[PDB]
């Protein structure tokens, strides 16, 4: 019930992060090469191209209210750039080691980093970029942070010690910790974004995607089919849909009503590694980028 | 060490 056609295919480096533009065309990259790219997907022409580091970059996000994106890379630096001007406009070490996700309040002028080093820290970028405060108690990488788009005065951090962990800014500890089960850790969380239903999302290199109920702490289902490491799950923003990504090579797209797999994609870029939804879906592969539309 | 570095 659904017409996947293709928008954009771009061949690059292998692409680590990926973010849409909430009002222009646009997708932003960040390469393995240490390169960024900012991409008009309708007009297929580059916006920006910039070498930032000599590093991979795994993180990246538009914060379009500023007119920036902002990026976390192997160096352990978190970067803005103003993408009118092209230009740099905040760089500094906000880890001892690498930064695998960032995430950004959807009304306050706060950013999230996770990171190799075990934390989540939280920087204002109206107070200077100050630490405002580091979030411990993971055992192992922290993969991936993202905020309750319900109440964003949590967010959750998925590790590859196997856990979530609930957050609540100002707060010491977690609101909760969920043991997934997924013994071979949490590569990504994402959260369902409607009222209807308290879910949340998981992937593992064990070759599962797990819902989870969070008011309950309930496994809802899981989802298996990949062959390799699954790199991501995120729930759509639009239509009752999964979408998946894996080292096999292939996206999935699960049906989020029956938790059965409703299609499965080679792009033909080998290895899946990151995705953003805007109903354009768009993906970062071993040998470059696709968007592609829903409906 | 490959878990870290891909």
């Amino acid at each position: 019930k659904l017409d996947i056609k293709k928008t954009f295919s771009n061949r690059s480096d292998r692409v680590k992060g990926i973010d849409f533009h909430p009002t222009e065309p646009w997708v932003l990259t960040t390469l393995y090469s240490g390169r960024v790219e900012i991409w008009n997907y309708e007009t297929q022409v580059e916006v920006r191209s910039i070498q930032v580091t000599e590093t991979p970059v795994r993180a990246g996000k538009f914060i379009a209210r500023k007119n920036w994106i902002i990026v976390g890379s192997d160096d352990f630096r978190i970067r803005v750039f103003n993408y009118n001007t092209g230009e740099k406009v905040v760089d500094f070490e906000a880890h001892p080691d690498y930064i695998r996700s960032i995430a950004v309040h959807p009304t306050k002028p706060y950013v999230l980093s996770g990171s190799d080093d075990l934390t989540v820290k939280l920087w204002n970028w109206e107070n200077n970029w100050a630490l405002e405060q580091t979030f411990e108690g993971h055992e192992h990488f922290v993969m991936c942070v993202a905020f309750n788009p319900k109440d964003p005065s949590t967010f959750a951090s998925g590790c590859l010690d196997r856990t979530v962990k609930v957050w609540s800014l100002g707060q010491s500890t977690p609101n909760f910790t969920l043991t997934t089960g997924q013994e071979r850790g949490v590569n990504y969380v994402d959260y369902y974004p409607l009222p209807d239903k308290p879910y949340m999302i998981t992937a593992s290199d064990d070759l599962t995607i797990k819902i989870w109920d969070y008011q309950t702490k309930s496994c809802v289902a899981t989802l298996e089919g990949h062959m390799s490491n699954v790199s991501f799950a995120v729930f759509h923003p639009t239509l009752p849909i999964i979408i998946s990504g894996s080292e096999d090579g292939t996206l999935k797209i699960w049906n989020s009503s029956t938790y059965k797999v409703e299609k499965t994609l080679n792009v033909g870029l080998e290895r899946s590694w990151c995705i953003a939804t805007h109903n354009y879906i768009a993906s970062g592969f071993d040998n470059g980028f696709t968007v592609l539309s829903l409906g | 060490e490959a878990k870290k570095l891909v």
